[PDB]
RNA sequence: GAUAAACGCUGAAAGCAUCUAAGUGUGAAGCCCACCUCAAGAUGAGAUUUCCCAUUUCUUUAAGAAAGUAAGACCCCUGAG
RNA sequence: GCACCUCGAUGUCGGCUCGUCGCAUCCUGGGGCUGUAGUCGGUCCCAAGGGUUGGGCUGUUCGCCCAUUAAAGCGGCACG
RNA sequence: AUGUUAAGUGGAAAAGGAUGUGGGGUUGCACAGACAACUA
């Protein structure tokens, strides 16, 4: 799961560690299992989430 | 035993790429090429399946070596006959037979089993600016790493 | 040539140099004084 | 440069002008024919394909007749390639005869050595025997196979096996005489091979 | 640099073309070119030049001194040219000149033959003197050290070929 | 052909001197070729010349099965270089 | 020196046959210094491609001797 | 973010040797002219 998430996030301008920090600073609690499942099936949902993380650590 | 995707044999498309090797140190270019051949940049990565792309390396003659590697880094070989080490080569490979150079760097950064040996047959290396593979319509990759 | 791990100027006209990573003494008055550290 | 194919007839003797006795080897070479010309644009290098010794026609097949048809000859028994010869100067159909060489003409000579079969280390490699008396049980054997530490035998440990039958060339021999109406060359010394076996003669590499 | 700061002022005939790196002094004999570096630059107001240095380099002065020395040499030679004179002691030795063929007779069981390239010549007046003449400072020096290399001078009688000012030390070989 | 010890040429840092930092050479029975032999199972399996060119039912039409053949090869017999 | 290892078994030295590797180089190749005139030498540096002998006496290595040679190297490999 | 190393040091070893480079100090001699180089 972690390697698939890294692969997907680097396509949205992030890396794995910065995106995990961003999701924690926003209070999102998705598994790494559902995150990878989204990364392969629903790219638009994965981008919604990556934008929320990018705005969280923009402070 | 539940739902995580696993890819199949001929299901994930493989694209062709062109990478340019003028003034990139040997190992940095070689690390990036090695990750692209294994498919690590695609969320469909599964370890018992092959999902990497093909790579063309152009301008291997102008690859960079820092320090005194061009004279002091040596490649050895044994013929398995008594007293038969061959320490013949140095950065002479970069002058003559610069495909050997790039290939032996990329080969040591791939797994050592039957999948990693089949992923090595997607590297095509050229000492000059021109390749013979224009019918596969390859796209340019740009390195900064 | 003398090759010794102690290389020392031994008259007036001896000079010390570094032609690689290698200390040497060079004298124009006496060729016995020429030395290279090793 | 110069080079011809022939067959081995045998050895004899001859006296010279001054009156010295000299051992010799007769080689017979009827005219050789150029069958093909290899160039860099087509093949990647430069050479010449030559044939020797006409063959009856129940003994060849259709691909061979097609290969020999562009040169207007009978099918041949022996076909070799001759390299490092300024092409020009040559074309399919030409005949190379023994007057390519003249007396003098230091030359190289190649063949295939006689066959001898399964032979031991003493005849095959020049190894020496053990003692024949004095309580000995070690006459005609190949020696110790190595030391203990590597737990194995090294390569090029030499043993018994099949002897002879390899190709061998001998350098810097002289042409003593050339006879044109008989297609014969006389070479000073001995050559490798049996009688009726293929022999190749080229001008020498060390000049 | 004291050398790096000094002045090079070009006598008559000098033209100095600029193209990126290359400089090409020309004069009444030759038209030498040499490749110089970026971090030291050209100059204006003909019949004078100085070189300059952006500081803060580690050694702070070396490249400067060499980049001026070389240009001063090119000018000094393209207007004037250089000279090297070789003597001959060692009874029985002689040189002779035939175009670019320098023939030498030094104790050997064969004469020795040297041939001078484009920019260089020879000048043998007598069986003892030789003169190497050119524009380059490097090539004239290399060729003279080549010639004197055929037979250096011994110390017990000082025979052999020497530069025309070499100070040779003389030993006392005993009489047996 | 490129080098070891050694020896330079031009040259500054360090107005001089200095084989070295930038540039430029010489130099060993040693190193890579040069000579001889093996080698495309080099699964990266390479190249050139010549020779040979279509019946039957269908699972379904598919790199389908089965049958008789071309060029060529082999079994079997007389042997030896 | 020690006693980890092997006591339901790990057979000692010289010679023979067959070698291979290190270099702290015995010869041959290239060099600097000499209290190096030449002919021979001393010593230090680079160099492992190839070469490195037959007898007498002792079970003998070791050793001494005889006649030669460009030279008659020193170690590891279960003191092969 | 700010520096150091050019030795593949990092990624085995000492007495001793050295105009390798970074930082901090103590001073002799300097425009009533220094060190070096060239005349006499
Ligand atoms: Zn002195």
């Amino acid at each position: 799961w972690i390697a698939r998430i890294n692969a997907a996030a680097r396509m949205n301008g992030l890396s794995y560690s910065k995106l995990m920090h961003g999701l924690k600073l926003a209070e999102i609690d998705i598994n790494r299992k559902m995150l990878a499942d989204l990364a392969v099936n629903d790219a638009a949902a994965f981008t919604a989430l990556a934008e929320q993380a990018k705005d969280a650590l923009s402070k | 035993m539940r739902t995580t995707y696993m890819a199949k044999a001929g299901e994930v498309e493989r694209k062709w790429y062109v990478v340019d090797a003028t003034d990139v140190p040997l190992g940095r270019l070689s690390a990036v090429v090695a990750s692209v051949l294994r498919g690590k940049n695609k969320p469909t990565f599964t370890p018992h399946v092959d999902t990497g792309d093909f790579v063309i390396v152009i301008n291997a003659d102008k690859v960079k070596l820092t320090g005194k590697k061009a004279t002091d880094k040596i490649y050895y070989r044994h013929s398995m006959y008594p007293g038969g080490l061959k320490s013949v080569t140095a950065g002479e490979l970069r002058d003559k037979n610069s495909r050997r150079l790039i290939e032996t760097s990329v080969k040591g950064m791939l797994p050592k089993n039957t999948l990693g040996r089949k992923q090595f047959t997607k590297l095509n290396v050229y000492g000059g600016a021109e390749h013979p593979h224009a019918a596969q319509q390859p796209e340019v990759l740009d390195i900064t790493n | 040539m003398k090759v010794r791990p102690s290389v020392k100027p031994m008259c007036e006209h001896c000079k010390v140099i570094r032609r690689k990573g290698r200390v040497m003494v060079i004298c124009p008055a006496n060729p016995k004084h020429k030395q290279r550290q090793g | 440069t110069k080079g011809i194919l022939g067959k081995k007839v045998g050895m004899t003797q001859i006296f010279t002008e001054s009156g010295e006795l000299i051992p010799v080897t007769v080689v017979e070479a009827t005219p050789n024919v150029v069958l093909q010309v290899k160039t860099v644009e087509t093949d990647g290098y430069e050479a010449i394909q030559v044939g020797y010794q006409d063959k009856r026609e129940v003994l060849s097949n259709k691909p061979a007749k097609g290969h020999v048809a562009k040169a207007n000859t009978a099918p041949k028994r022996f076909i070799k390639e001759f390299k490092n010869v300024e092409l020009g100067e040559y074309e399919v159909g030409k005949e190379i005869k023994v007057d390519v060489f003249q007396a003098g003409d230091v030359v190289d000579v190649t063949g295939t050595t006689k066959g001898k079969g399964f032979q031991g280390a003493i005849k095959r490699h020049g190894q020496s025997r053990g003692p024949m008396s004095h309580g000995s049980r070690y006459h005609r054997r190949p020696g110790s196979m190595g030391p203990v530490a590597p737990n194995r035998v090294f390569k090029n440990k030499r043993l018994a096996g099949r002897m002879g039958g390899d190709r061998v060339t001998i350098q810097n021999l002289e042409v003593v005489k050339v006879d044109v109406e008989r297609n014969v060359i006389l070479i000073k010394g001995n050559i490798p091979g049996a009688k009726k076996s293929l022999i190749t003669i080229k001008s020498a590499v060390k000049a | 640099s004291r050398i790096g700061n000094k002045v090079v002022v070009l006598p008559a005939g000098v033209e100095i073309k600029q193209d990126g790196n290359n400089i090409t002094v020309k004069g009444p004999k030759g038209e030498l070119t040499r490749e110089f570096s970026s971090d030291i630059k050209m100059n204006i107001e003909g019949n004078e030049v100085t070189f300059t240095r952006p500081n803060d380099s580690k050694e702070m002065k070396t490249i400067h001194g060499t980049t001026r020395a070389n240009f001063n040499n090119m000018v000094v030679g393209v207007s004037e040219g250089f000279q090297k004179a070789l003597e001959l002691i060692g009874v029985g030795y002689r040189a002779q000149v035939q175009g670019n063929k320098l023939t030498l007779n030094v104790g050997y069981s064969h004469p020795v033959e040297m041939t001078a390239p484009e920019g260089v010549t020879f000048e043998v007046p007598a069986n003892t003197q030789v003169i190497v003449k050119g524009i380059n400072k490097e090539v004239v020096g290399e060729l003279a050290a080549n010639i004197r290399g055929v037979r250096p001078p011994e110390p017990y009688k000082g025979k052999g070929i020497r530069y025309v000012g070499e100070f040779v030390r003389r030993k006392e070989g005993k009489t047996g």
